[PDB]
Parts: C-alpha cells; sequence; structure tokens
C-alpha cells in the first residue's frame, strides 16, 4: 500500500517491457529470416538493429532493475563491469548502426548510380560488422582498462557506476559527441534526402522505406533527448537535477528499444501483415 | 582553510569558508550506472553516518581535488 505495492508495480511493468521487447525483436527477425522474399541491405541493417535492441532491452533493463530495486549492486561485482561495458557499447553500436543507415540512404538517394549494385548482401554485413567492431574497440577496452589505469577499482563492490564519468568534462564531451554529432548528421542527411527525393520525383515502396527510416530516427531522438538534456543541465550548475527524475529519465532512455520492434510493424505494411501471422 | 567547493568541466574552485562549519565533507552519491552526484562542502561534524553515500573528512589546504 505504501512502498511494497509500488515496488511490485515497478518490477512487473519493467519485466513486462523487457518481455515485450524480447518477443518483438525475436519475432521480427524470425520473420526476416523465414520470409526470404526480402534481400535488401536496409533489412539487414534492421536485423542488426533488432538484435542490438533485444540485447539492450533484456540485459540492460533486467540488470538496471535489479540495481534500482534496492539501491546498490546485489551481485558480487565483477558482473557489474561486464554488464556496464556491454550496455554502453551496444547503445553506441545502435547509434552507429542508425548513423550508417542514414549514410546508406543518403548515398542511394543522392546518386542513382552510387554503385547501387555493389551493395548486394556482403556489403551490408561488412558495414554492420565494421560498426559493431568499431564501437567495441572504441568503448569496451576503455571501460575495462581505465579503471586499472587509475590503479584500482575505486568503485565499491556494491556500486556499479563508470570510472571516467566522475570527471564532468568526460561526461559533457561523451554526451555531446556521441549524441548530437549523430543527431546533427541525421538532421542534415534527412534534409538532403528530402530535397533530393523531391527533385527526382515502386514509389509507394520507396516512400514506405523512407517513412520507416524516419520513424526509427524520430523514435531514437525522442527517447534519448531527455537524458542528454539533463546531462547538459548538470553543466549549468551543480546538482541542478534531482535523483528520482534521473532514474526515470535513464529508464525511458530504453523506450527507443521498446518502440522499435512495435514501430517496425506500425510503419511497414509487410511487417504489419506478418505480425498477425507470426503471433499464431 | 581552503577546499575545492565543487568540480566543473572548466576547472576547480578553491574556497575558504570562515570559522563556521570548520570541516570539509566530501560526498559521492550514486544515482545512475552513469551518474554519481558529487559534493565537497563545509560542515561541523566529522562522523556523518552514511545513507549509502560515501563521505570523508578533510581539514587541510588541498584535500578535495
Amino acid at each position: 500500500r505504501y512502498e511494497t505495492v509500488e515496488m511490485v508495480f515497478i518490477a512487473t511493468v519493467t519485466g513486462s517491457l523487457s518481455l515485450v521487447t524480447v518477443v518483438g525483436n525475436i519475432l521480427v527477425m524470425l520473420s526476416i529470416k523465414v520470409n526470404r522474399q526480402l534481400q535488401t541491405v536496409n533489412n539487414y541493417f534492421l536485423f542488426s538493429l533488432a538484435c542490438a535492441d533485444l540485447i539492450i532491452g533484456a540485459f540492460s533493463m533486467n540488470l538496471y532493475t535489479v540495481y534500482i530495486i534496492k539501491g546498490y549492486w546485489p551481485l558480487g561485482a565483477v558482473v557489474c563491469d561486464l554488464w556496464l561495458a556491454l550496455d554502453y557499447v551496444v547503445s553506441n553500436a545502435s547509434v552507429m548502426n542508425l548513423l550508417i543507415i542514414s549514410f546508406d540512404r543518403y548515398f542511394c538517394v543522392t546518386k542513382p548510380l552510387t554503385y547501387p549494385a555493389r551493395r548486394t548482401t556482403k556489403m551490408a554485413g561488412l558495414m554492420i560488422a565494421a560498426a559493431w567492431v568499431l564501437s567495441f574497440v572504441l568503448w569496451a577496452p576503455a571501460i575495462l582498462f581505465w579503471q586499472f589505469v587509475v590503479g584500482k577499482r575505486t568503485v565499491p563492490d556494491n556500486q556499479c557506476f563508470i570510472q571516467f564519468l566522475s570527471n564532468p568534462a568526460v561526461t559533457f564531451g561523451t554526451a555531446i559527441a556521441a549524441f548530437y554529432l549523430p543527431v546533427v548528421i541525421m538532421t542534415v542527411l534527412y534534409i538532403h534526402i528530402s530535397l533530393a527525393s523531391r527533385s527526382r520525383v515502386m514509389a509507394a515502396r520507396e516512400r514506405k522505406v523512407t517513412r520507416t527510416i524516419f520513424a526509427i530516427l524520430l523514435a531514437f531522438i525522442l527517447t534519448w533527448t531527455p537524458y542528454n538534456v539533463m546531462v547538459l543541465v548538470n553543466t549549468f550548475c551543480q546538482s541542478c537535477i534531482p535523483d528520482t527524475v534521473w532514474s526515470i529519465g535513464y529508464w525511458l532512455c530504453y523506450v527507443n528499444s521498446t518502440i522499435n520492434p512495435a514501430c517496425y510493424a506500425l510503419c511497414n505494411a509487410t511487417f504489419k501483415k506478418t505480425f498477425r501471422h507470426l503471433l499464431l | 582553510l581552503t577546499c575545492v567547493t565543487k568540480n566543473t568541466i572548466f576547472g576547480i574552485t578553491t574556497e575558504n569558508c570562515p570559522a563556521g562549519q570548520n570541516l570539509c565533507f566530501k560526498r559521492w552519491h550514486y544515482v545512475i550506472p552513469r551518474y554519481t552526484e558529487i559534493t565537497r562542502g563545509c560542515a561541523a561534524t566529522c562522523p556523518i553516518p552514511e545513507n549509502y553515500d560515501s563521505i570523508h573528512c578533510c581539514k587541510t589546504d588541498k584535500c578535495n581535488e
């Protein structure tokens, strides 16, 4: 009635969100690999983003809930560092995946002969692997190694925070770069794609693909905006923002992962008709 | 005495609070896997039992860098 019912409410809703994200991602990718009528690079990018989405959703929300259910890390550490690095690296990998989807779409639209037959299927997988390995080698070893660079795990055995986020400058730099640089690139590339498509103008399917990309971009930016807004606010003064609002903000930072599997069927007609068939 | 009142992306800010609150308490409070709120201030009690907020005492000229 006072706190136990609220704890049950929060735990149940987070578990339901994790389960629905997992089932949506697995169903959409199973549809991708079973239908076999689609062999475009955009669909491979969608598959990679859905895999990253299920990983984010399941692992990140489960461990963030078991961290937030009490106020510390119940596990005996060790798993903390691995989960933190995995979550941050897969979030950055999803960001770079959406970045390279935007690059690919801009390249295809801006030039009718931008080697469109060079893509086939090997190039899509190569780009996906390149983005994944780039994010990995850029973030994960740093997470695992800069703690030893300082000299010891200053993080206690019950806490699960990041070493370099203690420095406000590192927080500000990583936030501004790894959010707004992709955001401004999306903005300029969306403007360029819109103008090129308008000048140029099968059309129904092209518009469907464009709407799908726009929906993914809008969902990502809308979900991840509040986190970076508050991060910037913390650069205005000291302790400008309370703690429970921070908890809720970083909680809906995963609403991108929640929305994407549903938005796939919401925007894509083939996904919409496949969803009913694969629910049974 | 002097203590760094806070930390910011620009730089540190050393201060000398008067003979009132003759103590430098430094606190870490971990709110998010990606956010640890930090304070460094003047107070008049060293023990300070903690609500999972790691704190330490200082009474020197540079102790909370």
